[PDB]
């Protein structure tokens, strides 16, 4: 919260706070490299689509599926 | 001898300790900027670092 200095009283709400070197972790408008700098080797990336991405945006089939979430 | 020893102690005693502190011979006038660094408030600031 918000605290009048001179008198002490809730001003307002903020947001939460974070530490100075967690808020440069986001992105900034971060390249792309995509899987045009990747030759051989599809395997590997198709096993990190299924593990990541797709439970993101497919995470109502999964519902369905009735298992839980990936951690990683 | 311990009259040597005992005078050297004394001149040095006498001569005293100081601290050497820099200056410069081209400042003969440092108070045409050092007045107005001074007495108000124009300000030294308590650093601080932005966090979000």
């Amino acid at each position: 919260v918000g605290v009048n200095k001179d008198s002490y009283l809730i001003l307002d709400t903020l947001p939460s706070e974070f530490d100075s070197r967690v808020k440069a972790m986001e992105v900034d408008e971060k390249p792309t490299e995509t899987y045009s700098d990747v030759g051989g080797l599809d395997k590997q990336i198709e096993e990190l689509v299924e593990a990541i991405v797709l439970p993101m945006k497919r995470a109502d089939k999964f519902k369905d599926m009735g298992i839980r979430a990936p951690k990683g | 001898e311990n009259d040597l020893k005992d005078i050297e102690a004394r001149i040095k005693e006498k001569a005293g300790v100081k601290e050497s502190d820099t200056g410069l011979a081209p400042s003969h006038l440092w108070d045409i900027m050092g007045d107005r660094q001074r007495l108000g408030e124009e300000h030294p600031l308590q650093v601080a670092r932005c966090t979000k």
